[PDB]
Parts: C-alpha cells; sequence; structure tokens
RNA sequence: CGGCCAACUACGUGCCAGCAGCCGCGGUAAUACGUAGGGUCCGAGCGUUGUCCGGAAUUACUGGGCGUAAAGAGCUCGUAGGUGGUUUGUCGCGUUGUUCGUGAAAACUCACAGCUUAACUGUGGGCGUGCGGGCGAUACGGGCAGACUAGAGUACUGCAG
RNA sequence: AGUAACUGACGCUGAGGAGCGAAAGCGUGGGGAGCGAACAGGAUUAGAUACCCUGGUAGUCCACGCCGUAAACGGUGGGUA
RNA sequence: CUAAAACUCAAAGGAAUUGACGGGGGCCCGCACAAGCGGCGGAGCAUGUGGAUUAAUUCGAUGCAACGCGAAGAACCUUAC
C-alpha cells in the first residue's frame, strides 16, 4: 500500500520537514490536532520511534520493507546505521529524485512506478529497485519529450548532484560510480537511535 | 555446585504449568449452554457479570462469561467458547465470541468493531 | 519538572559553562510518618558527565522535585568519575557487583549501539560510550544498578596503566586489534584537535 | 524470622492430629 | 488554614490605620453602603489596573476617595475616556459627586496587597506557582526597606483537587510580636476550577510608630 | 489513546450499565464505560484465541544459595563413587598438533548469476561443532615400576576431665 | 604436649546401608517420698470445661525391649593453606 | 519416612527507619488525684436537645470538642415551615 494522507501533517507532528520544500511546516511548527501546545514528556523510546517514523515518511517506505532493510544492514559486515541509510538511498525513486529529474519523493515514486525509465535498456516499474555500481538509468523518448520531464530537467537548480550520482548531459542519463556513504548522503537525522530501536 | 551431584541426578524442569484444560489445545470450541445467570465479582468491584455453564463437545463443563452489553444467547444455544481471563470473576477462565454460530452482536457499536461481533454500518 | 524554559526579565537566568549531559533516572515520592499526618519528600537520581567520558552520579533529597534535581546535579558535579575508552567503546569486558546489582558490560564494534536497562543506558549515554553492551542481572532497582555500573567502571584499567603496573612496554599487553583500534582513536582525536584549533 | 508461619504450621498439625484422634477407631476397624 | 488573627484587623487602632475614618449619627449605615457600593464598582477596574488600598473619608455631604494604584496608565488613560468615565459612573450610581484623587505608591513590591494581586495574576496566567512565589519573594526582598516576608497560596494549587497550602517564608516574620508594623494582604483568586486564597505578610521594619 | 507503551477534547451513564494483560477505573463534575470528533501504529492486513522460546540469573556447568527470604540431615561408622603430598623411569587410556575419508543430498551464511526489484531459484566456499586410520608431543589428568615425610596411623614419658 | 622412632600416600567426604540418639508414650515384675497429665471440687467472670487453691490415677525411678521424634539452635555440614 | 494432584491467592516473607501503644521502665507537670468548700443528680420553674404528633412543628449541630447551643428578642414582619 502507498500512503495517501497529507505529508505536512506528519511533518508537523514529527517536527522536521520531510519534503524539504514546504511552507506549512515552518508556518505551523507545532504538532497538528486539537492538542499541539501540550507539553510532551521526554522519552528515549519516543525519540527513537520518532526518528524511524521521520525516516519512513521521508523515504516513502513500508514498515516491512524498513524492517527487511534493517535486517540486511545488520547482516552486512559494515555498521548498521550507515548500511541501512545506504540501502535506503540506493532505491531508484530516491536516486532519480536526488538526480534532479523529480521535484518530490512522491512524484519520483509515481514516475518510477508508471514505467518511465529504462534500467540498462530494460523497463522497470518498481520504486524499490536498488541500483548498483556502474549502473545506468536512461529515459525513453516518450517520457523525455513530455512536459513534466522537461520542467524537471530544466529546473535543475534545487540541490547539487552528489558524488555518487551524475548527469552525463541533456539526455538525463543518470550514472552512478559507487555506493553512497555517510558523508555523501548527509542525512539530517542520525541512525544510532533507529538502530537501537530495531535492536530491541 | 557439586558437579558430581549434577551428573548423578538433578537439574530438572519445575512444571509445565498448563494454562487451561483446552483438551488438546483447541482455541475456539462450541457446545450446549445452560443456566445463563448473573454472578457477583469480588468486593473491590460490585457488579453483575452475565455468565453461563457451557458443556463443550470435548466432554467437559465450564463457566463462560458473555462480553458486551446485551446477550442474545439463551438455553440450548450454539456458542463459541475461547480461552480468556477475568480477574474480577474468581474461577472464570473462558469467554464467548459474539456472532459466531447463534450469538448476536451488540447494538450501537462503532469503536471496537472486532470483539462483541459488531458489523460495519452503511 | 515544569516551566523551566522561560525568559525572565532579570540579569542572568543561569547561562554558564559546564554544559554536561545531565540525565535523570527516576523520581519517586517518599513518605515519613509524624504525630498527625505524613510528610512527603522527593529523591532524585541524577547523572552528569561530559561527552569525553568523565561521569558522575548524585542522589538529591528535598521536598520539591526541582530542588531535589538541583541537589542531585550538585552532588554529581562534586563527585566525579573518570572512565577509560577506546575511541567510542569500553576498554575490556567487566562485571561490576554492587550491594545487589550485578552489571556485566562488554565491548562492541563501531556502529553497534548501546544496549542496557533504564538506569544503565542513562549512565552510559551520559558517559562517552556509544557502542557497547550491558546487562543488569537482578535487583530490579535503579540506584543499585547505577552503583553496580560505577563499580564496573572503577574495575576498569587503561592499557598503558596496566602495562606500567605490570612492568612491560606496549605491544606486549594489548592485542593487535585493540592496539590498531587505539591508534585509530588517537589519530581521530588528533585530527579533531588540529581541525578545531586551525 | 516471625512466628506467623510457625503458628500456621502448628494450627495445621493440631487439626490433623484432631482428625486422626477422631478417625482412629475407624482406621483400626478397617485395618484389623 | 491556621487560626492566626489578622494583624491589621488586630492593630487597626494601635499600629495600622483604618480604611474608613468617619462618624455619623444614624447615617453611618448609608455611609458604609455608599463605601461598599463604590468598592464593588471599582473592583474589576482597579483590579485589572493594580490596586493597593482605597481610603474613603466622608465630608459635609461629599466624599473623599484616595486609591493607591500600582501601574499608572491603565486606569489613567486619555483624559475623558477612562478616569472621567469611572468618575461619572460612580456619581450616577451614588447620590452625590466624586472628586476622585489617585495617589501613587512608592514601591509595588513593598505593599502586601499588591504582591498578593501580582502572585494571583501570575497563578491565573497558567504559570508555575512555586516559581511565581519565588520571584515575588525576590522582588519584595530586593531591599525595598524590608526585613521579612511570608507568602502562602492555599486552595486547589495547580488546578488539582487537594487543597495544597505551600508555606513559603524568608527572613523574620514574627506574629506574636506587637512592635512589628507588618503589612498583611488577603486575596481571593478565581480560576476555572474554583477559588484560591492568597495570604501575604511583609515585615518592613521594627518601627515603633507611636 | 491512565503507567508499562507511539497518542485527548465534550455529552450520557455516578456501585448502575461496563472496561481490562498487571497495577487495576467509575458512589455527578470517568483523558480507564458508550457516543461524537482529534492524535498514534499498520495497510490488504489489523486485534483475539492455542502452541514454543527471550526476558525469568525463574533448575544458575558457562549463570544462586542454604543463620534471619525456600533450605546443613540431630550426630557418628561405613559399601560403590568422587578425590588426593613431593619426586625418578616407563605405557600413552585423557589431552594436543598434523594428515587422509566421511559428516549424503538438503539447510544457514559469504560471493556471483537469472526471473523487471523482491519473495524465489542455480553455481564456488564456510558450516556440516563429531567420528574412523597413521604419525608427532609428555607439562598436566590416567595406569605400571621405584624413593621420601610436611598428610595419615602406631610407639615411649607426662597431662585436664 | 614432648621424644620426635616406626610403614611411607595408607589422606578427606560419602548415594543406599548400620549404630547412637532430648523429652513424651506402650508391654513385662517391682517401687512410688515429693511433683504431677486426666479427674473432683473451692474462687473471679455475664459465661471459666483455664490462669489461683485443695486431693490425685497414668507419668517422673529400677532391669529387659520398643517409635525415632525437639527451636536435636551456633537455625551456620566434614576436611585443608 | 517415602509424597503429590485439582483449586486458590498477585501475594506470602527477611532487615531496618519515622509515627501510635504497653495494665515496660526512668526523669516531670495540669483543683488531676488526696483534705476542705459549693453543687448537679432528689422536687417546682426556665428554656435547648432526643424521642411522638403535626395543616407546620423550617434547618443543623451526635460526647470530651452539640444540648441557658444557633433564640444577642419567634402574635403580622422577623421565617427560611
Ligand atoms: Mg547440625
Ligand atoms: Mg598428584
Ligand atoms: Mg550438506
Ligand atoms: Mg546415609
Ligand atoms: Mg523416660
Ligand atoms: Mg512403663
Ligand atoms: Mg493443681
Ligand atoms: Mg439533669
Ligand atoms: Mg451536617
Ligand atoms: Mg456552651
Ligand atoms: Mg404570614
Amino acid at each position: 500500500a502507498r500512503y495517501t494522507g497529507p505529508a505536512t501533517r506528519k511533518s508537523r507532528r514529527l517536527g522536521v520537514d520531510l519534503v524539504g520544500g514546504d511552507q506549512s511546516f515552518e508556518k505551523r511548527p507545532y504538532p497538528p490536532g486539537q492538542h499541539g501546545r501540550a507539553r510532551i514528556k521526554e522519552s528515549e523510546y519516543r525519540q527513537q520511534l520518532q526518528e524511524k517514523q521521520k525516516a519512513r515518511f521521508s523515504y516513502g517506505v513500508m514498515e516491512k520493507q524498513f524492517r527487511r532493510y534493517y535486517e540486511e544492514a545488520n547482516r552486512q559486515p559494515g555498521k548498521t546505521g550507515d548500511n541501512l541509510l545506504r540501502i535506503l538511498e540506493s532505491r531508484l525513486d530516491n536516486v532519480v529524485y536526488r538526480a534532479g529529474l523529480a521535484r518530490t519523493r512522491r512524484m519520483a515514486r509515481q514516475l518510477v512506478s508508471h514505467g518511465h525509465f529504462l534500467v540498462n535498456g530494460v523497463k522497470v516499474d518498481i520504486p524499490s529497485y536498488r541500483v548498483s555500481q556502474y549502473d545506468i538509468i536512461d529515459v525513453k523518448e516518450k517520457s523525455l519529450n513530455t512536459l513534466p520531464f522537461q520542467i524537471a530537467r530544466e529546473t535543475a537548480g534545487e540541490r547539487p548532484i552528489p558524488s555518487w550520482l551524475q548527469v552525463v548531459g541533456e539526455r538525463q542519463r543518470i550514472l552512478v560510480h559507487q555506493l553512497p556513504e555517510r558523508a555523501q548522503i548527509d542525512v539530517p537525522l542520525t541512525e544510532q537511535l533507529i538502530v537501537e530501536l530495531y535492536s530491541k | 555446585p557439586t558437579i558430581q551431584q549434577l551428573v548423578r541426578k538433578g537439574r530438572r524442569d519445575k512444571i509445565a504449568k498448563v494454562k487451561t484444560a483446552a483438551l488438546k489445545g483447541s482455541p475456539q470450541r462450541r457446545g450446549v449452554c445452560t443456566r445463563v445467570y448473573t454472578t457477583t465479582p469480588k468486593k473491590p468491584n460490585s457488579a453483575l457479570r452475565k455468565v453461563a455453564r457451557v458443556k463443550l463437545t470435548s466432554q467437559v463443563e465450564v463457566t463462560a462469561y458473555i462480553p458486551g452489553e446485551g446477550h442474545n444467547l439463551q438455553e440450548h444455544s450454539m456458542v463459541l467458547v475461547r480461552g480468556g481471563r477475568v480477574k474480577d470473576l474468581p474461577g472464570v477462565r473462558y469467554k464467548i465470541i459474539r456472532g459466531s454460530l447463534d450469538t448476536q452482536g451488540v447494538k450501537n457499536r462503532k469503536q471496537a468493531r472486532s470483539r462483541y461481533g459488531a458489523k460495519k454500518e452503511k | 519538572r515544569g516551566r523551566r524554559d522561560d525568559r525572565g526579565g532579570r540579569g542572568r537566568d543561569g547561562g554558564d559553562k559546564s554544559n554536561y549531559i545531565e540525565r535523570v533516572v527516576s523520581i519517586n515520592r517518599v513518605s515519613k510518618v509524624v504525630k498527625g499526618g505524613r510528610r512527603f519528600s522527593f529523591t532524585a537520581l541524577v547523572i552528569v558527565g561530559d561527552g569525553k567520558g568523565m561521569v558522575g552520579v548524585g542522589y538529591g533529597k528535598a521536598k520539591e522535585v526541582p530542588a531535589a534535581i538541583a541537589k542531585g546535579v550538585e552532588e554529581a558535579r562534586k563527585n566525579f568519575f573518570r572512565v577509560p575508552l577506546i575511541g567510542s567503546t569500553i576498554t575490556h569486558p567487566v562485571q561490576g557487583e554492587a550491594a545487589a546489582g550485578v552489571v556485566m558490560l562488554r565491548p562492541a564494534s563501531p556502529g553497534t549501539g548501546v544496549i542496557a536497562g533504564g538506569a544503565a543506558r542513562a549512565v552510559l549515554e551520559c558517559a562517552g560510550v556509544h557502542d557497547i553492551l550491558a546487562k543488569s542481572l537482578g535487583s530490579d532497582n535503579a540506584i543499585n544498578v547505577v552503583h553496580a555500573t560505577v563499580a564496573a567502571l572503577k574495575l576498569l584499567q587503561r592499557p598503558e596503566e596496566v602495562a606500567a603496573r605490570r612492568g612491560l612496554p606496549i605491544e606486549d599487553v594489548a592485542p593487535a586489534g585493540m592496539l590498531k583500534a587505539r591508534r585509530e582513536s588517537e589519530a581521530l582525536a588528533a585530527a579533531a584537535a588540529r581541525e578545531g584549533s586551525a | 524470622g516471625s512466628v506467623i508461619k510457625k503458628r500456621r504450621k502448628r494450627m495445621s498439625k493440631k487439626k490433623h492430629r484432631k482428625l486422626l484422634r477422631r478417625t482412629r477407631v475407624q482406621r483400626r476397624k478397617l485395618g484389623k | 488554614m491556621g487560626q492566626k488573627i489578622n494583624p491589621h484587623g488586630f492593630r487597626l487602632g494601635i499600629t495600622t490605620e483604618w480604611k474608613s475614618r468617619w462618624y455619623a449619627d444614624k447615617q453611618y449605615k448609608d455611609y458604609v453602603k455608599e463605601d461598599v457600593a463604590i468598592r464593588k464598582l471599582l473592583a474589576t477596574g482597579l483590579e485589572r489596573a493594580g490596586i493597593a488600598d482605597v481610603e474613603i473619608e466622608r465630608t459635609r455631604d461629599r466624599v473623599r476617595v484616595d486609591i493607591h494604584t500600582a501601574r499608572p496608565g491603565i486606569v489613567i488613560g486619555r483624559r475623558g475616556t477612562e478616569a472621567d468615565r469611572i468618575r461619572a459612573d460612580l456619581e450616577k450610581l451614588t447620590g452625590k459627586q466624586v472628586q476622585l484623587n489617585i495617589l501613587e505608591v512608592k514601591n509595588p513590591e513593598s505593599q502586601a496587597q499588591l504582591v498578593a494581586q501580582g502572585v494571583a495574576e501570575q497563578l491565573s496566567n497558567r504559570v508555575a506557582f512555586r516559581r511565581a512565589m519565588r520571584k515575588a519573594i525576590q522582588s519584595a526582598m530586593r531591599q525595598p526597606n524590608v526585613k521579612g516576608i511570608r507568602v502562602q497560596c492555599s486552595g486547589r494549587l495547580g488546578g488539582a483537587e487537594m487543597s495544597r497550602s505551600e508555606f513559603y517564608r524568608e527572613g523574620r516574620v514574627p506574629l506574636h510580636t506587637l512592635r512589628a508594623d507588618i503589612d498583611y494582604g488577603l486575596y481571593e483568586a478565581k480560576t476555572t476550577f474554583g477559588r484560591i486564597g492568597v495570604k501575604v505578610w511583609i515585615y518592613k521594619g521594627d518601627i515603633v510608630g507611636g
């Protein structure tokens, strides 16, 4: 299932901006609902769960998928937090959203689900597609000569392209060199709390 | 302590401590109902709990409590007994599921929606 | 605990140095019987320490929660405690035994995360440990668990310290992996120092 | 410790001995 | 809470003064009636503005009121909109004129009644009553020609159900000593749950005052 | 949607009707019952029932005690057993190192590859905690052949009861 | 304890088992002063089948035998540096 | 002596700390006990209260610490029945 409710509600409830570009969050920093001014008791478990909820609502991933990603991270030899962040950022939806071909995570997910890309010359309609090293993400002409893709490729001035992603020209052929790292991702929220929570 | 004693005899489990006499571990069972009456809880809580003696098909006789507000079952009815726990009732370790074979759901219920056999209103 | 993040119209409100990571374990009401009626009190179990590893526990006693918390903070600041560390983890596995609290602590690799009970996790987060393991085996309490953690930390010893005590140089006491971890931690500390000074 | 458990054991043993004194004749008639 | 007698009510003719100093044969009734009427009329206004004492004296068929305001500017706004308005209200409610004359206090923190009004307003403003009392005690002990203070906020503190009476004191507050010149303040605060009592004592100094 | 444990506003029920896993909540002003909304968890699944484990160090060999929480037999002799002072030679049953065969296929995991991703599947290893044969080692546990007194028992002279 | 001579590991514990084992009680034949279970009465109490008083059968004693029970408490097993 | 099962309880237990108490102790006070004076309780009057009537006997205080208390003023009024 895919989330359909308002994202600003969750952003205000958690206290951090999940979509990045939004004014409702900064206009109403208090949690939504009839009780947004009540003092909430500080709880380690509460903060640990809020971190995971922020990550989930920002990356657009289900709970079972997040649990599987955490399990794979813990199974990997590296560190749990960085491995989880890497396996979550390696998704095709977030990759194409950070490459500049999409404005919002929801739009990137919708586009990658509608089948508007060509991974190594093969079609794909799964946002959970985990890219690998030296992978190429192309775009078909039908989805290239359209309006949304043109606007997304001409408005490439929101954020700079990271070190592990690159645009090889006007074709918007996304190229990846290696897997992302902590310094290359630079996620606002940390991962130690989420790891300690999932390691209960 | 005394590894020799441990090798000789000792270090055994205490007991299995069977929770309920489920008769081969049957979560939900049925049977005949009789004497649908009311019982009084302990002194810390004064009320009237509607209970009934149920003779299950496993050749056993227990006392089951009907959860909810209005019970529809009566003498010689088909109910679905399950394993429960009622602290206020001393000696009751079984409950009845509403809306399984002959019981009817509670009226004006739109919050629980899972227990008491509450259906979805249109 | 309430109405603390205010802005008074006075000169100073309490802004100073010593921004240690203060953490409360638990607060319970204590009653005393007298000739007519009962008198209530508040006991606070505070832990104050710097992110470097210097920790200190306190036990404040008053008739108000803020006063008890302040007394505990002052007691912790007065009675400090030093703890050895290798980068971000404990030195060696230990098992501290308080009156009834038996807290066993074990090291862990970077990126694992601290795991312990309430008071144990509180004191460890207040300390400079981030990736270790700990378990309190019984006594179902908080003050005893804190004292057991303090005893476990006291039972620790630095590598160079134990080497000088046994009369041997380096590379003859610490394993190769532990020595490499210590060298990496020292390099990281030197890099932090030079990047903060320059 | 206290004497609560000791008093309980004493009462139980006294009741058991009273029951035995009452049923002595019947037990003897059955075991003769 | 306790059976301690009001120091002002006890020394009304020894150390403290009287708020109503007049005499009349068969007219004292109407005099005190007009006094309490003026008091009830000015209650809300002078409470929102800050009031310490209202000394009313009676003259040859006229009145002489002296109100001790703490924050001048709220009750005395534009000349002809607030002060004259309340004056005309009092005049049309009573059967005579009113030559209202306000007198400003020297220090709001030195007056017991003003401290009680302030602490009650703070408590009603949804703040910590403990911190409010502490700051009030600090303000009243910041050398306002004082030597002791004792503040108490009884009733349903913190909107709870138990009648908690926090006994807070500082300095020297003797009640059995006559040569005290202690000022007292009794206030009743209204909340969304019920009523609250505020009892204040300010021991200024050991002045005889004979 | 009271604390365990992520989340509150109002109306009606005020020892009643009910809620509930433990603490346990209502006797007119229930964040603990029904109803209206608001918040939280999940999402084609959500809560409940029955079963096994962790927490419970709650059969403690790794991981407890036996004076006052459960516990030294009322005290002695003794069978089988457990165990045992120093030291020389010897066998090497235990132990240790090495090597050959097995420990099937299958399963878990590391790496790669395919079904659009994943579930799923195939390939090269670890594992398959052990076992069967040969050789090496002798400090230690074990057996045999020796020696000695600090333990053990007896001898002679006194001693309290 | 002293001499320290003698064999030189024969040292310690001990599942079952065997022995001893406070008081109380039973059989046999005696004795029984005092005390003293039960039993009778006197006295208080609303009620005393008890605490108090007056007589007293078994018991307390001897030899042959039995059950193995005590707060058998140092509530703490034996042995070793 | 060997020795359980069903059922039940959310405890049962150990140490110490502060109040209450001992017909426990030790150190001391109050017309408190002892000696004296004047009484209540015995009869009439005055009310208040309990209890019963009642068209209403408005309402309460339930010892010490309520009961010549609220009545420091009851034909209408007071009075709320
Ligand atoms: Mg013994
Ligand atoms: Mg040997
Ligand atoms: Mg295999
Ligand atoms: Mg034996
Ligand atoms: Mg005898
Ligand atoms: Mg005899
Ligand atoms: Mg006698
Ligand atoms: Mg009389
Ligand atoms: Mg009353
Ligand atoms: Mg009187
Ligand atoms: Mg009339």
